[PDB]
């Protein structure tokens, strides 16, 4: 795991511990969130598998219990550009690299581990995804911006 | 080719939850500083408010 | 302490110094206290005098206040900390939001620190005035 990466989880654990009241335990419902701050992108399915809960209040974890959890999430399977384009290829009806704003927002909020409409509203804002006069977006740009993350 | 399309969408959705948390990170950190400043300084005030010297100075503050 | 402040304590000091001899005794504090309202009990008078290492002239007076009154953030620092939670720069926070921040998060306030903070707080129409509260908490108001 590297000492440095253990220090790095130390600094995130501490940050989250303060925000649910500083007592050396972070809520097991923020388990996935601490791991994403560390640069990994597991599925909710992955973090439930290492003990993550479905609700605040349910269970709380001290540092040395976050440690093996983060250790096992780090080998969760992450999607590639290649896969992303192929998936979004399946919604492209005209073959020119577009997908309408509504079909995008529909695939994200409806399929897989559906995001909330609020989650979709936000990501669209941050990536600055704009529709053209016909209401389409280039999904290859969106895909590149999401993967590049907020700082960039 | 569905289960796979669905697994691939979930991993893209996973990228997105990542982006959103890591975006949110820097604001949590800044705000931790803010809430600490507020919490520790209100408490200095509470301590000062029950210090007898303060209590005394505070009643002679008007008469001056 | 600032000059205007250092100058304010001089005047406070020469009213507390009831017998004008230039030191403050247990007797002076009692005479001036009983004059302002219910005096503190003599166990308490004893003890606030035990706070001065030697004789209680102005120099030692100034100094016990300066020690107490330091190690706290400027008004600008405190106002900006609150403002992190006020993104529209409305210069208020909803009353329910600031209680929730203080009580439930960070180094949580207990019911009595909560009781005491908001006993004093400028709240109107469901809005806590943090600009005024900061002045109150730093004395540029109260
Ligand atoms: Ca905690
Ligand atoms: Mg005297």
């Amino acid at each position: 795991l590297s000492q440095d990466e253990i220090d790095d989880l130390k600094d995130v654990f501490e940050l989250f511990d303060f925000w649910d009241g500083r007592d050396g335990a972070v809520d097991a419902f923020k388990l996935g969130d601490v791991c994403r701050c560390l640069g990994i992108n597991p599925r909710n399915e992955d973090v439930f598998a290492v003990g993550g809960t479905h609700k605040m209040g349910e269970k709380s974890l001290p540092f040395e219990e976050f440690l093996p959890a983060y250790e096992g999430l780090m080998d969760c399977e992450q999607g590639t550009f290649a896969d992303y384009m192929e998936a979004f290829k399946t919604f492209d009806r005209e073959g020119q690299g577009f997908i309408s704003g509504a079909e995008l927002r529909h695939v994200l909020t409806a399929l897989g581990e559906r995001l909330s409409d609020e989650d979709v509203d936000e990501i669209i804002k941050l990536t600055d995804l704009q529709e053209d006069l016909e209401g389409n977006v280039k999904y290859e740009d969106f895909v590149k911006k999401v993967m590049a993350g907020p700082y960039p | 080719r569905d289960e796979r399309l669905s697994k691939i969408i979930s991993m893209f959705q996973a990228h997105i939850r990542g982006y959103l948390i890591r975006k949110a990170y820097k604001k949590l950190q800044d705000q931790r500083i803010g809430l600490s400043v507020i919490q520790r300084n209100i408490r200095k005030w509470l301590v000062l408010r029950n210090w007898q010297w303060w209590k005394l100075y505070s009643k002679v503050k008007p008469l001056l | 302490l600032p000059q205007k402040q250092i100058q304010e304590m001089k005047e406070a000091f020469s009213m507390i110094d009831v017998d004008r001899d230039g030191f403050v005794s247990k007797e002076d504090i009692k005479a001036i206290s009983e004059q302002l309202g219910r005096a503190p009990d003599d166990k308490e008078l004893t003890a606030m005098l035990k706070e001065a290492p030697g004789p209680l002239n102005f120099t030692m007076f100034l100094s016990i206040f300066s020690d107490k009154l330091s190690g706290t953030d400027s008004e600008e620092t405190i106002r900006n900390a609150f403002a992190m939670f006020d993104e529209q720069e409305t210069k208020k926070l909803n009353i329910e939001y600031i209680k929730d921040l203080l009580e439930n998060m960070g180094d949580n306030f207990n019911k009595d620190e909560m009781r005491m903070t908001f006993k004093e707080a400028p709240v109107e129409g469901g809005k806590f005035d943090y600009v005024k509260f900061t002045a109150m908490i730093k004395g540029s108001g109260e």
